[PDB]
């Protein structure tokens, strides 16, 4: 799960991608 | 799209042109199923009474 | 040198399959090696009564937690030893289960999917398990502020109706919920007619057809002594529902009017409109420049740091609006410059943002339709909602029939003079009273 | 048809799948990125990714956003610490447009001071909801503990260097990095001759290889940071292979062995030996995942938890230690072979996309040059051995290893415990 910290745009979505990071079930616990 | 049915207080809504008749859940059928069973179980009780060969005058109904 | 119009005449067709049962099996055929198959069963919280909303959500949590074939531990191990994926959502008008996996793992993730749709065991130590997980579920999604406004927009736009129902449901029918009540969930709304089973990608049809009779087949249509569920339309009250809570940092408002039903044939100018008026977030980079003027005064005067507008709809009812999340003292100016847009849609549009609209719509039609999970979404919520799957051909003609009339008509159909439904959450003090927000919906010039 | 690889005589890789699809998705991918920055300079490849709307030679900042906007195209900038691409995506008839509109972005920037000025608020406002998220700011320090060198720079700028990025620091960026021997053109939808004469038309200039960046140099170090948060974030990684090499594939399936995300949803990851190893342990609300970061320098293995703060040390010990058990050997073929196909079947469903199929390409294209069917991706998953994820394994345990952690960090243990 990289997660890639991605920002909501149109005309201009800048998007920076990092590494599998989990955050995989916290929701779920 | 006929003009509708205005019920009024001596014009009942009949109970073909009930909304309430084509939304049906399982609670209004479970409903439905107990009013059945009141009505079955003072019918056999009325019944009871009213077939006993032994019985000689009025069957006091306490809705009267 | 294929065109646009060409591209759209060489998609995939859908081809739609009915098994005796009345299961409806459909599939879109790609070269892809990956295929995401799926169910989608049209259950949800407007399909709840009172005691028993929330049973879907239930049901949907302990679904991939048993069957009676295979246990707890043995759905998971299957799923992702063969690498698939496995999820569901539960909307208030569909449920789906859908598994994401490689095209020659077709027949093990269909028999998987009917094991999970039929022969759920609904265990109820599990069933207490995920009672715990779903209170503290409900718990965390209190802190999700867009969740939580739009399940406002729905409780006072859709009052007294099932619509108003969340699809968790409250935390009370969550802790008195039992076995008996989801099996009687599950043995209701699961049912054959009103279940389809939709898959994209690397999938044959007749194969996923000959799977369905091999698996599908048992389940049936029939409703237990005749308890059928009957839909039920569900009536649109203009209301204010407002959550003044200050220390909440930023204020989010939803404001909605009624729209049409998934098959009305105005969703589209609708969407048409909605594209021009757009959507901005802070970290948006055309700001000012942007053509949106709402998102491009928004951006000037930093009036709100997201807006979007929605077109959420149901079968017979929908949530037309936008959203947007505010400082404090800048709510009364973004409802009145969104007002302002819907209501310069309605009586003087133009063509050319009108073109703009048509051609962000069919943008987001093509870009959206693209892999096996949103194709197939798409398959299996066209045949429940639309009885039909419509090709993106029909979707274009639809658009290109868009014009700057046609918008202006739609929208004062919709927009204009119509009572709005308005939910505010946090710092909501400088939102307008109703009375001025009704007010803003028509203008006295025209 | 099929995807056409050519190599141009400028250095420039053009790329192009002609999908028959209503839409056309063009993107020119950059071997630049924090990595490429200095510490002078720290941040710029941030404001340029956010520059990507400002005014160029070609057309003015309104221009570009109106355009873009009236065909309903999309223009996207996504930076990774060794790669910049640029995308722009619309229907295949008014691709043209959009094509002119990305060249005249990449290749003749104005950088003019008032837009720049503007602009550098967008770089906290960025790096705010960046970090909204605590992996983001994890995984920040995680790379700057673990490398002193080119790969440490963050993906978002230095709070000091939020104001002070200098259009001059942008040119030069922009000249020495953006190049045509750096540059791939990768276009879906598009057929190869246009996308040809686009390249000779813009890309023409700025050839060569541009400035060359450091070899990075593993640190092992650590950096804690304290934010009070309720559950602790905490990264615990060693220095492993880089990208395109055997032991990359064998630490990718090390990966997919000890457990990297969950395939059912809400589901216990009862294939994730990590998981249930940490799980048997902890009874409270935990995570664990397998962090492979592979770059063309070097890579990063390791081990990424959340978990309660009180109970961080027995969740970070309980994964390290079922790491520590595959590296004894205690490593079944059944699970090595449920982990190839995890791996394998998440490739495919990676490249099942078109954003997917085109970061892909043009990640092929930079780091190794020619395209390599999935088929082979396939093979080479397939040709790791066991032994080869023992040998993982045991490297990560017996090499130096570098942690970040976020939180309360009060029972959060050192590297040194660890």
């Amino acid at each position: 799960g990289p997660f890639c910290a991605g920002v909501v745009g149109h005309a201009a979505l800048p998007a920076t991608s990092e590494s599998p990071v989990l955050d995989a079930k916290r929701s779920f616990l | 799209s006929f003009p509708k049915y205005k019920p009024s207080r001596l014009a009942t809504l009949p109970a073909t042109l009930d909304p309430a008749e084509y939304d049906i859940s399982p609670e209004t059928r479970k409903a439905q199923a107990e009013r059945l069973a009141i009505r079955s179980r003072l019918k056999r009780e009325y019944l009871l009474q009213y077939n006993d060969p032994n019985r000689l005058g009025v069957i006091e109904d306490p809705a009267l | 040198t294929a065109t646009y119009a060409q591209a759209l005449q060489s998609v995939p067709e859908t081809q739609v399959s009915q098994l005796d049962n009345g299961l409806r099996v459909a599939s879109e055929q790609s070269s892809q090696p990956t295929c995401t198959v799926g169910v989608w069963i049209d259950a949800g919280s407007r399909y709840e009564n009172e005691k028993n909303n929330g049973a879907g959500y239930f049901v949907e949590h302990l679904a991939f937690k048993g069957t009676k074939n295979r246990p707890g531990s043995a759905l998971e191990k299957e799923v992702e030893s063969m690498g698939a994926h496995l999820n569901a959502y539960s909307t208030r008008e569909h449920t789906a289960y859908y598994i994401k996996a490689l095209s020659k793992d077709l027949p093990k993730a269909v028999e998987l999917l009917a094991d999970i749709v039929q022969n759920c065991s609904l265990e109820d130590s599990q069933i207490e398990k995920e009672r715990d997980v779903i209170l503290q579920e409900l718990q965390e999604n209190d802190s999700s502020m867009r969740d939580v406004v739009f399940d406002y927009l729905h409780a006072t736009a859709f009052q007294g109706t099932p619509l108003a129902q969340s699809v968790e449901g409250p935390s009370e029918n969550v802790r008195k919920l039992s076995r008996a009540d989801l099996t009687e969930y599950v043995s209701q709304h699961y049912k054959a007619p009103r279940m389809v089973l939709a898959a994209a990608g690397g999938v044959e049809h007749r194969q996923l057809l000959d799977l369905a009779q091999k698996h599908f087949s048992s389940l049936s249509g029939t409703y237990v002594e005749d308890a059928v569920p009957a839909f039920t339309p569900c009536r649109f009250t203009g209301s204010e529902i407002r959550h003044r809570d200050d220390a909440l940092p930023l204020a989010h408002v939803a404001i909605a009017v009624e729209g049409p039903g998934w098959a009305n044939p105005d969703n589209v100018p609708l969407q048409v409109a909605n594209a021009i008026i757009g959507h901005y977030d802070s970290t948006y980079g055309g700001g000012t420049h942007m053509s949106s003027t709402l998102a491009s005064v928004a951006a000037t005067r930093k009036l709100c740091q997201s807006f979007q507008t929605f077109n959420i709809c149901y079968a017979e009812t929908g949530l037309l609006g936008a959203h947007f999340v505010c400082d404090n003292m800048s709510i009364d100016d973004m409802m009145f410059f969104l007002q302002g847009q819907w209501m310069r849609l309605c009586t003087s549009a133009t063509e050319s943002e009108v073109v703009r609209g048509k051609n962000i719509l069919r943008n987001a039609l093509v870009s959206h339709l693209d892999g096996t999970t949103p194709v197939c979404e798409d398959i299996g919520r066209s045949l429940l909602t639309y009885g039909r799957r419509i090709p993106l051909a029909e979707w274009e003609s639809r658009i290109a029939e868009v014009d700057a009339s046609v918008v202006r008509e739609v929208c004062s159909k919709y927009f204009y003079d119509q009572c709005p439904a308005v939910a505010g959450l946090g710092p909501i003090e400088q939102l307008p009273d109703y009375n001025r927000i009704r007010s803003g919906m028509f203008w006295l010039r025209f | 048809q099929d995807l056409e690889f050519t190599r141009l005589p400028n250095g420039l890789v053009i790329a192009s799948l002609e999908n028959y699809a209503p839409a056309s998705r063009i993107g020119l991918f950059i071997k630049a990125g924090s990595r490429y920055e200095d510490s002078n300079n720290l941040g710029t490849s941030h404001l340029l990714r956010l520059a990507s709307s400002l005014t160029t030679k070609g057309a003015s900042s309104f221009k570009i956003t109106r355009g873009i906007e009236a065909v309903g195209g999309k223009l996207s900038v996504t930076s990774t610490r060794e790669s910049m691409a640029y995308t722009v995506e619309c229907l295949r008839d008014d691709i043209e447009i959009l094509m002119e509109f990305l060249l005249n972005v990449t290749a003749a920037p104005e950088f003019r001071r008032w837009e720049v000025a503007a602009l550098q608020s967008q770089l906290r406002i960025d790096k705010a909801v960046a970090f909204q998220n605590p992996q983001a700011q994890v995984l920040e320090n995680l790379h700057a503990a673990a490398y002193r060198n080119a790969l440490a720079n963050s993906l978002y700028c230095p709070d000091y260097r939020i104001g002070k990025v200098t259009p001059d620091q942008l040119h030069y960026y922009v000249q020495n990095h953006f190049t045509s021997a750096r540059m791939a053109l990768i276009g879906l939808g598009v057929s190869h001759p246009v996308l040809k004469q686009v390249a000779e038309r813009f890309l023409n200039m700025r050839g060569g290889l541009g400035l060359s960046g450091a070899k990075a140099k593993y640190r092992g170090g650590e950096i804690r940071d304290q934010n009070g948060d309720s559950l602790v974030h905490a990264a615990l990684v060693a220095e492993s292979a880089a990208t395109g090499s055997a032991e990359a594939n064998a630490f990718s399936v090390l990966q997919h062995v000890l457990g990297a995300g969950p395939h059912v949803k809400r589901g216990s990851n009862a294939t994730s030996s990590l998981y249930q190893a940490v799980a048997k342990g902890v009874h409270q609300p935990f995570d664990v995942s397998a962090f492979n970061a592979s770059y063309s320098d070097s890579g990063l293995f390791g081990i990424y938890t959340i978990s309660q703060a009180a109970s961080a040390g027995d969740v970070i010990k309980s994964a390290y230690d079922q790491v520590k058990t595959i590296a004894q050997g205690n490593l079944s073929n059944t699970d090595v072979q449920a982990a190839k196909n995890k791996l394998k079947a998440g490739y495919l469903m990676s490249v099942e996309s078109s954003e997917g199929f085109l970061d892909e390409v043009g990640s092929q294209a930079l780091v190794a040059g020619s395209y390599v069917q999935p088929s082979t991706v396939l093979q080479q998953i397939d040709s790791v051995a066991d032994a080869d994820v023992i040998n993982a394994a045991k490297k990560f345990v017996s090499g130096r290893k570098s942690m970040a952690a976020s939180g309360n960090l009060g029972h959060t243990p050192f590297v040194d415990e660890l």
